[PDB]
RNA sequence: GAUGGGGAAGCUCCGUUUCAAAGGCCUGAUUUUAUGCAGGCCACCAUCGAAAGGGAAUCCGGUUAAGAUUCCGGAACCUGG
RNA sequence: GCUUGUGACGGCCCGUGAAAAUCCACAGGAAGGAAUAGUUUUCAUGCCAGGUCGUACUGAUAACCGCAGCAGGUCUCCAAG
């Protein structure tokens, strides 16, 4: 249900006790006027609600994806 | 005398709520 | 222009409860239906709200009056009396 | 024959008073220490309509003397009075417009409504749209004063029975004919059931004293017995003259 | 046109009963029950409605946050800024003038 | 006589701090850049100070007696000037236009204020200025 | 009679109309006399009676509301506080207002 | 439509706030421990009466021979702790 | 444009068009209050729990009433060219 816009925020949940499951979904949108362009969203699993990211910059999806916790469960797709 | 004033209430129709009088001449038994 | 000769307001009855029941009504549908001076404002504001009840458009004053007009000749002659009255005692 | 119409009524099934839309009962203020010594004051929060009833009505707040709280009243509201005027009720008052006022306190001459019969019952005489009585004269002994009521009877009664000052509003709204059926129908439903009314001598005989005939017609003398009995009753009753009236109308 | 049906038991078509056509992800209309629509609350002396406050029903109130109920003034969330405005006016000048009553009703019976 | 002065007391009719007393320290009559209006700045009490009582004594006499106070720009249409004075000698230099206009220099004013106020309640001087106008 | 007195006032000398005005006027101290018509509210009655006190100005009480002292200067609608701030061709001041 | 009252030889009738002694609650002070007193108000006084009036809060997508705003999958929101 | 919801207005009355549960706010300042920490769960997050009964189908020229699978009678929502 909410969104999160701040990087820095969004690694914070995922060590907050209750957050276990996490995911990791890739589309596939575009832009502009011509060629097409690979967006990737980052989605935690509270509680009460799903916190999630919206990354439109190809570059820094690789970035966040090498750091999460270990024992956290990671589904992509 | 240093802090506290002296500033009276009027007890004669219309005007201040009238005290805790006295009424047992007037109690239905 | 001019839509009717005599009728006016009571033209809506149409042909029916006889000529004088009209008029009548005419008389006094012209006082409840018309605007009337206010006392406190002073603007042709006071317009009637069921028989009775004055009130002003603004300044919000509403005042007791009669069935069919703000006052009547009951009450004027009625305010004059009062105010004679008094004069005795105050002055 | 049957139970005649009129009879019927003091059983009040259907023939009640229809009262769910009205304001309250439209009393004065109850007579106690601050209004039989000087005077108390109250504003008048709103005036407003009031369900089958010609005139309208004044929600008037007071203070209460005894403790810390306001108190609501319902007056049945003068031809003068406006939202926000203060209302000065009791005995030392002056002779203004929609205060109220001991009968002894007034001079001769002097215009009131809704006033006692006698001392502390709250509420009697001239009530209606447009109605008040004339105090004519007062008498010193006895503390008694002499007032003419609005049908031309000249009554005795307290001189410490109360009464506001002023005509009743509504004034003059038995002038315009109603014209339709539609508009008599629409006064009575919120009265009490006594309308439309069907005459007798178009009855059968079970149903009146008028019933039958091979004609419409009374048959006998329509005036009847102060001492006649239920189901007798039904024409001009203890009518001590009839007809057209001739000569000087009213009271003298 | 694909014709739609109410959601609950009662079919009659009152004010507590009310209907909103919606189209959803499947890609069929649908009904749906909206609830009945908050007033402003009214200001205790003029009867205006009155700003800064919200507009919920009256359950709903107990929910939010004090912020949302009231502005910062004396009588808050209970009557709007002219009516305030003028009561002190009237409770200074009333007092004032009840200085200058008994500066003047003293002198009054003093020198007679 | 022009009545709007340095030492003079006043009754605010408006925003947050209506119905309470202040004193009009500095007159800025005729307008400005910011602020482009007849504007006063103002310098009074928040929170007025309790009834204390002959029962009471020592320590509940210090709690009741606390005045915290406030200081203001404000329009000469939101306030009624009244007859009644109030010295302004003891926080005439210390509030100024150039105090206002930083977050941190408006607490050394008020902390100085607070002394003035506090003193001037303590043994009876100027009693209508430190009772609440009741409305 | 107030008649004659306000009629040369208003071709010739200075005048203003209305209160947010005549007390920015009295607030500032340009004002000679204030009048009062009958029909405005009490608690402004009142307040310009206590801010004429203060700047010391004179409060007469014109008979009759602000429909009739709108014709009394000349202007085609009603106007309820007059403060006169340079007193022209007429003497307000000495007469009886 | 009970009660308190009053009628009626009685089956029962009247009346619902009435000419009646008409019933509940908040802190502490405590550290026998459970409530002994501090004192404050309230006189509001049965109860029944609407599956169309008033009323805290839920949506989508799937699923069966026959059930779904109730099951399954996901995502929500109230109320009392 | 059709169906529906809503907003500011205007007509009409000798007709001026329910109540109660329930929820909030203000005025008031009782009481408790701080510097080695209290006050806030009317800010955010987190933990627990939410009973009892109804829920299938017809709703009519065959599931209801009319002696019957009777040309009768029986309240209501959606609405294409
Ligand atoms: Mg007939
Ligand atoms: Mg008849
Ligand atoms: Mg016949
Ligand atoms: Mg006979
Ligand atoms: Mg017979
Ligand atoms: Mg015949
Ligand atoms: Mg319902
Ligand atoms: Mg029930
Ligand atoms: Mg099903
Ligand atoms: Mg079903
Ligand atoms: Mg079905």
């Amino acid at each position: 249900a909410r969104e999160i816009t701040d990087i820095k925020q969004f690694l914070e949940l995922t060590r907050r006790a209750d957050v276990k499951t996490a995911t990791v979904k890739i589309n596939k949108k575009l832009n502009k006027a011509g060629k097409p362009f690979r967006q990737t969203k980052f989605k935690v699993r509270g509680s009460s609600s799903l916190y999630t990211l919206v990354i439109n910059d190809a570059g820094k999806a690789k970035k966040l994806i090498q750091s999460l916790p270990p024992t956290l469960k990671v589904n992509r797709l | 005398n240093p802090l506290t004033h002296s500033t009276p209430k009027n007890f004669g129709i219309g005007q201040a709520v009238q005290p805790k009088r006295n009424l047992s001449r007037y109690v239905k038994w | 222009a001019k839509r009717t000769k005599k009728v006016g307001i009571t033209g809506k009855y149409g042909v029916r409860y006889g000529s004088s029941l009209r008029r009548q009504v005419k008389k006094l549908e012209i006082q409840q239906h018309a605007r009337y001076d206010c006392s406190f404002c002073g603007k042709k504001t006071v317009k009637r709200g069921a028989a009775g009840i004055w009130t002003c458009s603004c300044c919000k004053k509403t005042v007791a009056g009669g069935a069919y007009t703000v006052s009547t000749a009951a009450a004027a002659t009625v305010r004059s009396t009062i105010r004679r009255l008094r004069e005795m005692v105050e002055a | 024959g049957r139970v005649i119409r009129n009879q019927r009524k003091g059983a009040g099934s259907i023939f009640t008073s229809h009262t769910r839309l009205r304001q309250g009962a439209a009393k004065l203020r109850t007579l106690d220490y601050a209004e039989r010594h000087g005077y108390i004051r109250g504003i008048v929060k709103q005036i407003v309509h009031d369900s089958g009833r010609g005139a309208p009505l004044a929600k008037v707040v007071f203070r209460d003397p005894y403790k810390y709280r306001l108190r609501e009243e319902i007056f049945i509201a003068n031809e003068g009075v406006h939202t926000g005027q203060f209302i000065y009720a009791g005995k030392k008052a002056s002779l203004n417009v929609g205060n109220v006022l001991p009968l002894g306190s007034v001079p001769e001459g002097t215009i009131v409504s809704n006033v006692e019969e006698k001392p502390g019952d709250r509420g009697a005489l001239a009530r209606a749209s447009g109605n008040y009585v004339i105090i004519i004269g007062h008498n010193p002994d006895e503390n008694k004063t002499r007032v003419r009521l609005p049908s031309g009877a000249k009554k005795v009664i307290s001189s410490d029975a109360r009464g506001v000052i002023g005509v009743i509003a509504g004034g003059g709204r038995v002038d315009k004919p109603l014209l339709k059926a539609g508009r008599a129908f629409h006064k009575y439903r919120l009265k009490r059931n006594s309308w439309p009314k069907t005459r007798g001598v178009a009855m059968n005989p079970v149903d009146h004293p008028h019933g039958g005939g091979n004609h419409q017609h009374i048959g006998k003398a329509s005036t009847i017995s102060r001492g006649a009995v239920s189901g007798q009753k039904a024409g001009l009753i203890a009518a001590r003259r009839t007809g057209l009236l001739r000569g000087s109308q009213k009271t003298q | 046109a694909q014709r739609v049906t109410f959601r609950r038991r009662n079919p009659y078509n009152t004010r507590s009963n009310k209907i909103k056509v919606v189209k959803t992800p499947g890609g069929i209309l649908r009904a749906q029950h909206v609830k009945k629509l908050a007033t402003r609350p009214k200001c205790g002396d003029c009867g205006s409605a009155l700003q800064g406050i919200s507009t919920l029903r009256p359950r709903q109130y107990a929910t939010v946050s004090k912020t949302h109920k009231t502005v910062s003034r004396a009588y808050g969330g209970s009557r709007c800024a002219n009516c305030v405005k003028e009561r002190i006016i009237r409770a200074f000048l009333i007092e004032e003038q009840k200085i200058v009553k008994k500066v003047v009703k003293e002198q009054t019976e003093a020198a007679k | 006589a022009k009545f709007l002065k340095a030492g003079k007391v006043a009754v605010v009719v408006r925003g947050r701090y209506a119905g309470k007393k202040v004193v009009i320290v500095k007159p800025h009559d005729e307008g400005s850049k910011s602020h482009p209006f007849g504007h006063a700045l103002v310098a009074g009490i928040e929170r007025y100070p309790l009834k204390v009582t002959k029962k009471h004594g020592a320590k509940k006499v210090a709690k009741r007696t606390k005045i915290k106070p406030f200081i203001k720009v404000v329009n000469y249409n939101h306030l009624l000037p009244t007859r009644y004075t109030l010295d302004v000698e003891a926080f005439k230099s210390v509030v100024s236009t150039e105090t206002f206009e930083q977050p941190s220099q408006r607490e050394e004013a008020k902390k100085v204020v607070k002394k003035a106020f506090e003193e001037r309640h303590q043994a009876g001087k100027n009693q209508w200025f430190f009772s609440k106008l009741r409305f | 009679s107030i008649n004659q007195k306000l009629a040369l006032v208003i071709k010739s000398g200075k005048y203003t109309l209305g209160y947010k005005s005549t007390v920015k006027s009295l607030r500032q101290g340009k004002s000679k006399l204030i009048i009062i018509a009958a029909n405005t509210p009490v608690l402004r009655k009142s307040e310009l009676e206590y801010y004429a006190m203060l700047s010391k100005t004179k409060v007469y009480y014109f008979q009759g509301g602000n429909n009739e002292l709108g014709t009394a200067v000349g202007k085609l609608f009603r106007v309820g506080v007059v403060s006169i701030l340079e007193a022209g061709d007429s003497d307000i001041l000495t007469t009886l207002a």
